[PDB]
RNA sequence: UGAAAUAGAACCUGAAACCGUGUGCGUACAAGCAGUAGGAGCCUCAAUUUAUUGGGGUGACUGCGUACCUUUUGUAUAAUGGGUCAGCGACUUAUAUUCUGUAGCAAGGUUAACCGUUUAGGGGAGCCGUAGGGAAACCGAGUCUUAAUAGGGCGUCUAG
RNA sequence: AACCGAUGCAAACUCCGAAUACCGAUGAGUAAUAUCCGGGAGACACACGGCGGGUGCUAACGUCCGUCGUGGAGAGGGAAACAACCCAGACCGCCAGCUAAGGCCCCAAAUUCCUAGUUAAGUGGGAAACGAGGUGGGAAGGCAUAGACAGCUAGGAGGUUGGCUUAGAAGCAGCCAUCCUUUAAAGAAAGCGUAAUAGCUCACUAGUCGAGUCGGCCUGCGCGGAAGAUGUAACGGGGCUCAAACUAGGAGCCGAAGCUGCGGAUUUGAAACUUGUUUUCAAGUGGUAGGGGAGCGUUGUGUAAGCCUGUGAAGGU
RNA sequence: CCUCCUAAAGAGUAACGGAGGAGUACGAAGGUGCGCUCAGAACGGUCGGAAAUCGUUCAUAGAGUAUAAAGGCAAAAGCGCGCUUAACUGCGAGACCCACAAGUCGAGCAGGUACGAAAGUAGGUCUUAGUGAUCCGGUGGUUCUGUAUGGAAGGGCCAUCGCUCAACGGAUAAAAGGUACUCUGGGGAUAACAGGCUGAUACCGCCCAAGAGUUCAUAUCGACGGCGGUGUUUGGCACCUCGAUGUCGGCUCAUCUCAUCCUAGGGCUGAAGCAGGUCCUAAGGGUAUGGCUGUUCGCCAUUUAAAGAGGUACGCGAGC
RNA sequence: GCUGACGACCAUAGCACGAUGGCACCACCUGAUCCCUUCCCGAACUCAGAAGUGAAACAUCGUCGCGCCAAUGGUAGUGUGGUUUCGACCAUGUGAGAGUAGGUCAUCGUCAGCU
């Protein structure tokens, strides 16, 4: 299975980490939605960076 | 300089670091001569596969992978490389 | 007179700074790098069946807006330099060497000075490449160290 | 001194002891990765805002480290104006739309929006110890029609001027007790007063009147403390009080060079008539020092005994 | 150069930050085999005690470790004894650290040993300080070279000696000063003036109330302490200016603040009156002349209702 | 069932106090010719042995007096994002130390010997 992950703020002035965790989700700029395997290696990704972005 | 109470109290040196520690940490591949703590005195202990220089520098004496246990009716800390 | 005379002797052409004259528009209740984005009005040309567009000039009024260079952590800076214009003004040349590209030849490539009836042709002296190891003798895909045939160092199994 | 028991503290103390950080392993997905070799550099004056410290005064737009962000070398929106703060990374064009921080009474785009409260100080929109009977709320309490709190009337006394001390110490300078009696009540006195007494009150009791009242604790928002030099001058201004302030919610909307929409250019990579031969797609395109790439123009040489040019060259405008 | 902390639980990490050490020692204080266990306290005992030596009981180090500190140390790395020279030679897989040059650890192999009955251990010392490149010159060795040839000289290779080259990556074998007689290139990268930031200090105010005030804390003053305001003293910083912002004082001419010197209005008073003392309000006006000294100031003389405290680039030199 | 050797583990295993054990085993024990011992000492080491004894030691058993171990909960700290009056607070994820309830007189392996 699969969900949909969108960037809000702009990840720009982040940590070095909460930056390539929104390259590790494929999340490129503010509003971008890419659609990414609901696993917990990836869901940690999305909880390390989870102010930036919404899980629909 | 009023109050007269300053004055110099030499004390401005130190010496260069040593780079002591632990160089290769449990459950990591080593092979025969890798250091594996550089240490002053034998805060960890060689255990077997572990040999101890004049520096009581641990080092492996053969490969395979190092381990850290507390051993001992000392309860000290020993280092073992593992033939694994 | 001369083709020409704003070619008339300060004489070919006659730029800019700078200074006048004329025409159109704006400007004497409004605060600042003087522009920019809008924008009313006016004036002037070309079409058009006659104020409708288009081009040009001006810019009431509104928003925004503290020159440039240099040097700096940082300059509107009250830090430097420039009054303006025009002209001139600062990474070159010779040789050696290294890397890259390209071209010719290619395990080979190339001549230099010279000669020459001279960019040709000749001239192979020399240079680079093709082997390294070691201070060297010396040996050589090996060689050095060593008592060692061990270990280790430096090399080896093309493109110049 | 120790030794026991309670009780604190320490960078150079530790019986202990994280989170992170670091070093490894395994595994997905995403990603213009990491590493090595060579050509060319520039830089080795850094700054601020956080965080952890040393120094200083937990002073400095101070200084010295570590670590992160921003500036440097970064425009745009917000903070009135404001390199370093917040939001956000400018390829170009549009009189399109959605949002971020911040905002929505007027200057000035968008709510004189809704709900429940708080403030009366223009607090909001500088400043503390400390002070006060501001005001709201919350947990409890003491007393009360066996008349509570306040007021008014009457008493508030006798041993005794307690003992001591002292010039004097007589309830009331100070030290040691808090005793007894008539009691409805009256302290060996809570104040004023006297040199000491005297004197006036109070505590306390009874009476009058008649209904709630008294004092602490905690919380919110206020008050005073609060004096400077060119001019209001400590909301940017106007102005604002069931706010246009504050607290807690809710719904709209404005708001950037962010995102999207439309058109166009360009770098790199990707399937091919294949060297820009063509259609696309994907990710990019702020930039100083600096590195790489592609070109424009000028003078001169060959092309050129060409071509153009008095039917007008160069130059000027 | 070493040790601890700063140093933010890997490494590293600065300050004219806080504390200490080193520029050695040892042929045994190294190696090995064997053996041993300390500091203290109490009790008993001639001199003899608080403590010498002896005996007994507790006693994981409260000792020692040549040398500071840290980390270690019972298999003792601590303490003795016997024999010894591994304080070897050629090396060294592999690592740590590291800009380089350096530095550190190292099993294993070969040769020759030392100790042990042997398996074994030994390439100095519990470790981390005890150090100095190259050049040059000296010495012990060596077939490497040897300018016609044989030699030799000289050179090379291996080993070793000569540095407070201590400014310790060492400029030369060899080295002090003055300049107001000065000069050039630069810097607001960096001082002196003034501004800015800050407010330790200063000044002013407030809180508490021990006391002084014959009595009586609060008329007046305010010990010990606490909290602020100002920019106002003495300072701190180095942000602006070094392709120039003229220093103090005087003169002239000012302008503002109020923490008010006079005059005005008040409360309290240890306010009889007259005079005051404090504190509140108040910035409209006013608020001397001289002697001394460059002085601002300060002392003094004589006045005045009073002779204010301050800001203004410690106002004012393109005004003197 | 118990004893001894060598290990695992290194206090929940230790300390303390009491009790039990001598057929084997162990320990004290006898003696010092011999090997070997003492900077003196047959104390230790070493040998030759078996009269005595489980007294000591040792082993085993018992207990909570000490020591040791130790929750749950809460608190402190803390990574990330936000806010702040700079003390801290909110969201999320972590989460001690101390202390408390409580637990503890260990638990196993190989071999040999008596039973």
């Amino acid at each position: 299975k699969t969900m949909k992950v969108t960037q809000l703020k702009s990840g720009a002035h982040r940590l070095k980490s909460h930056k390539a965790s929104l390259k590790g989700l494929g999340l490129r700029r503010i509003n971008h939605s890419v659609v990414v395997e609901d696993t917990p290696s990836t869901r940690g990704m999305v909880n390390r960076v989870n102010y930036l972005v919404k899980v629909e | 300089a009023h109050k007269k109470a300053a004055g110099s109290s030499r004390n401005g040196r130190d010496s260069n670091p040593k780079m002591l520690g632990v160089k290769i940490f449990g459950g990591q591949a080593i092979v025969a001569g890798n250091i594996i703590v550089r240490q002053r005195g034998t805060e960890f202990h060689a255990g077997a596969g572990v040999g101890m220089g004049r520096d009581h520098t641990l080092f492996a004496l053969n490969d395979g992978v190092v381990k850290f246990a507390t051993k001992g009716k000392f309860n000290r800390r020993y280092v073992m490389v593992e033939e694994a």
